[PDB]
RNA sequence: AGGAUAGUGGCCUACCAUGGUUUCAACGGGUAACGGGGAAUAAGGGUUCGAUUCCGGAGAGGGAGCCUGAGAAACGGCUACCACAUCCAAGGAAGGCAGCAGGCGCGCAAAUUACCCAAUCCUAAUUCAGGGAGGUAGUGACAAUAAAUAACGAUACAGGGCCCAUUCGGGUCUUGUAAUUGGAAUGAGUACAAUGUAAAUACCUUAACGAGGAACAAUUGGAGGGCAAGUCUGGUGCCAGCAGCCGCGGUAAUUCCAGCUCCAAUAGCGUAUAUUAAAGUUGUUGCAGUUAAAAAGCUCGUAGUUGAACUUUGGGCCCGGUUGGCC
């Protein structure tokens, strides 16, 4: 087999040049708790529809849904 | 047999919830469901499995049979193909309704009763048609028949003068007019096998049988 | 001589003399006429989904002696009513009255073809499947 | 979007498909050599009339034309390194008089039959799909890989095939081993 | 002239026809092989070189 | 001359004048017209196609207008009208898939509401964020590339071997043969495992398995002529039907249905529409016009095309780039 070869100086040297994939496949560092690209996006998305922190409404819902 | 057996695969899962959709990921046993990409090829009923050696469910006899009929029939000449189809499209909507064309070359949805025809007119009024509809009772498909053996031999000479043909009328055994229909006396039978099954079995002499 | 223009600089006459004549080609002119999109039961399309109204028997033209077994069409697309050949024996069996059929060309640019007189237009696939395969046996017409 | 890639045919089919003369002679040449079908003769003959072609409007050029000197250099090149034209007779004629039975004996289906293992062209030809001719170091499962005079002195069976070595074969296993329970209750 | 066509008596000789069944036959080698004995055939062991090289002749 | 524009300009306005284009085709009409690079075919010329990966143009349902900003008459900005549709508490409010998928109609006709920014790039305050731009996979017989369906022994010897081809009763070390018989090999496939990969599936690698009917079975069109291939067997009897054309079918069909056999192409093979070559049946190369279609009834004539001959020739010289049997 053929295939390409990279030798780096230290351990703490490639966690800093290396891409995050690569990192993982070697257990160097643990892949990111993350959800999925899609609902990423929904979550974006329903952040935009909120302007500005949104505890104001929030406990205006609260209030206004209560009678 | 491999008849009616469709692979293909599901489109998307839903769980409905009022007028509202949702993509399902996964659905475990016991549980309602809904489900799109097989309505096209589906016929309204049946089983849906991943295998060959699981059987289908007991088709549901309704209990209620589709048996009002009334005719169908398109405004237009130049219009006749464009709803014609949505008699299939209403058929899967409902479970019961069958629409099917008449010995009398005339399309007939027949329905469980009244007002089952009612639900069914205004979608091919506006929903699945848009090109309105004449509603008729519907023709039904008689027939002539005789039994009192016509006495004098019939006869008409020909365009030409020259030729004539003699010949008479009388009637047949009603069973044999079932088994005409029934295969019984069938017409890829031989002709001397097929006229030794109905000459004995049935009352008939072997001389006409073989002719 | 020759009877053309053949001047250096004449090629105006030489061009609109070709340009005028091209027009006695029949398929030249049918593409620059747009018949096909304009006068033809198919708007240039190679095959047509129909609805059948009748099955017709025709006679065959001299010295065959056939009935060649045809059915009325109307078109979906713009209600111009044909006739379709069934090819193959029986097969009109096959299809019934105000079914759904697939019509294709049926050879020669037009030209009805064979001692069939006044048909253009053959069989191919009925209520979506094959006539072939129903003709072979390897498939069955659904009763929708 | 993407940018394209080129793909172009490597045959084309007889102006007359349906010639006595010239299918029986094509029959000749697929019984001779083995072939599958005629589209493994067809892209000979095409690529054939390609080379030919250049090489003939090319011809038509004096002896002291940069085109013919640099390219006909390189023609006969790949020629004489794989053979279809020989070593010695390295003339532009014998290239245009080059037969498709020459190219049909370095096709790597040829030479296999040759240096033996096969006993057969048809033999020669299986054993290469079933993976059991080493040809450099790397097994070529094709027939038509246009020998470049090299691996004549390499080709060899499998290094993993049982006529290599390093398995006891399939069924050879299989047998033996039921062998144990079959010799004796 | 005639235009009342009948058409009842369509598939006349199919629906009369004598169903034969297929006939079960050796399993025909075919690819690089039937191109193989198809060459054999015709260049080896040619059954029938009456006259001339005849590929279909029947019993005669 | 001014206005306006970033600027020139009838671009708009005031006044003036009567021009401008056109048989070299203006103008008008059609375009199943976005243009081009190009694609198909192709001796050479051509002909056809170019919606389509690139370069420009235009458009974001139709028009029109406008803020913003360097850059927009923008539409994943806004206003109005038209058309459609959108929820509703009837009070209003929200709209632009010819972006990605995906969902009707329409049709002959066209794929996942998949995964990911790892690659290419691009945007930002910028290594970091984001990107349905793009990439990966799913469907995909659009097309293109390579190429499984099978070797090897012996089956009556039905073949120059040989004692000069005898007596093929003799290994006739080679050619074919009863679905009768044996030993190898191999992927298709299944899957440890690695691995490819952003993560995977596949590819390539590979343990255990994985062939006897090697049911792990290759089909599509044909067998009168063109056009390669039956005057074989049964039926059909101008019927069915076939057949691109000629034509077959009328009781012994080389053409129909079949079976057998054979032929062609082969994981491909037909059918249909359009198109190119064939077509020297569009013609410049390169047609034809007495009779096959076609020389206008004849003449005049503008544009167009075509248009007689004639003017520095010859002779020398010098420099200066050669092939070869006198390197
Ligand atoms: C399940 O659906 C079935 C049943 O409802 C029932 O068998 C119904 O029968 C209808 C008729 C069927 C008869 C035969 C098929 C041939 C003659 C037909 C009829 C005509 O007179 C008799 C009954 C009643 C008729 C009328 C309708 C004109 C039929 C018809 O369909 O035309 O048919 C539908 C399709």
């Amino acid at each position: 087999s053929v295939g390409f070869g990279l030798v780096y100086n230290s351990v703490a040297e490639a966690k800093k040049f290396e891409p995050t994939y690569r990192l993982v496949r070697y257990g160097l560092a643990e892949k990111v708790e993350k959800a999925s690209r899609q609902q990423r996006k929904q979550k974006k998305n329903r952040d935009k529809k909120i302007f500005g922190t949104g505890k104001r409404l929030a406990k205006k819902v609260a209030r206004r849904n209560a009678d | 047999k491999k008849d009616d057996l469709f692979i293909k695969a599901i489109q998307r899962v839903v769980l409905m919830m009022g007028r509202f959709v949702e993509p399902i990921d996964d659905c475990p046993a016991g549980n309602i469901i809904g489900l799109v990409g097989i309505d096209q090829f589906l016929l309204k009923t049946g089983t849906l499995t991943t295998s060959e050696t699981a059987h289908n469910m007991k088709v549901m006899k309704f209990s209620v049979s589709p048996v009002v009929q009334v005719a169908v029939e398109v405004k237009n000449a130049n219009d006749l193909p464009k709803l014609v189809e949505g008699l299939k499209r209403l058929s899967k909507s409902d479970p019961c309704v069958l629409t099917y064309m008449s010995e009398s070359g005339e399309h007939i949805v027949a329905g469980t009763g009244e007002l089952h025809l009612e639900i069914c007119l205004q979608d091919l009024e506006h929903d699945h048609a848009g090109v309105p509809l004449k509603i008729s009772p519907p023709v039904v498909a008689y027939r002539e028949t005789v039994e009192s053996e016509s006495s004098q031999t019939a006869l008409s000479k020909s365009p030409n003068k020259h030729n004539r043909i003699y010949l008479k009328a009388e009637p047949i055994d009603e069973e044999v007019s079932l088994a005409i229909e029934n295969g019984i006396i069938n017409p890829r039978d031989d002709f001397k096998a097929r006229a030794r099954i109905m000459a004995d079995d049935y009352g008939w002499d072997v001389t006409d049988a073989r002719k | 001589g020759k009877g053309k223009p053949r001047g250096l600089n004449s090629a105006r006459k030489l061009r609109v003399h070709r340009r005028n004549n091209r027009w006695a080609e029949n398929n030249y002119k049918k593409r620059l006429l747009g018949t096909a999109f304009k006068s033809s039961p198919f708007g240039g399309s190679s095959h047509a989904k129909g609805i059948v109204l009748e099955k017709l028997g025709i006679e065959s033209k001299q010295p065959n002696s056939a009935i060649r077994k045809c059915v009325r069409v109307q078109l979906i697309k713009n209600g111009k009513k044909v006739t379709a050949f069934v090819p193959n024996d029986g097969c009109l069996n096959f299809v019934d009255e105000n079914d759904e059929v697939l019509l294709a060309g049926f050879g020669r640019k037009g030209k009805a073809k064979g001692d069939i007189p006044g048909v253009r237009f053959k069989v191919v696939k009925v209520s979506g499947v094959s006539l072939l395969a129903l003709w072979k046996e390897k498939k069955e017409k659904p009763r929708s | 979007p993407r940018a394209p890639r080129t793909y172009s045919k490597t045959y084309s089919t007889p102006k007359r498909p349906y010639e006595s003369s010239r299918l029986d002679a094509e029959l000749k040449l697929a019984g001779e050599f083995g072939l599958k079908n005629k589209k493994e003769i067809y892209r000979i003959s095409f690529q054939l009339s390609k080379i030919r072609r250049a090489a003939r409007d090319l011809l038509t050029r004096d002896e002291k034309d940069p085109k013919r000197l640099f390219e006909g250099n390189a023609l006969i090149r790949r020629l004489v390194r794989v053979g279809v034209l020989s070593e010695d007779k390295k003339k532009l004629d014998y290239v245009l008089a080059l037969k498709v039975e020459d190219f049909l004996e370095r096709r790597l289906q040829t030479q296999v039959y040759k240096l033996g293992l096969a006993k057969s062209v048809h033999h020669a030809r299986v054993l290469i799909t079933q993976r059991h001719i080493a040809v450099g170091k790397q097994i070529v499962n094709i027939p038509s890989f246009m020998v470049r005079l090299d691996s004549e002195k390499h080709i060899d069976f499998a290094p993993t095939s049982p006529f290599g070595g390093a398995r006891p074969g399939r069924v050879a296993r299989r047998n033996a081993a039921r062998k144990a329970e079959a010799s004796g209750e | 002239a005639k235009v009342h066509g009948s058409l009842a008596r369509a598939g006349k000789v199919k629906s009369q026809t004598p169903k034969v069944e297929k006939t079960e036959k050796p399993k025909k080698p075919k690819g690089r092989a039937y191109k193989r004995l198809l060459y054999t055939r015709r260049f080896v062991n040619v059954t029938l070189v009456n006259g001339k090289r005849r590929m279909n002749p029947g019993p005669s």
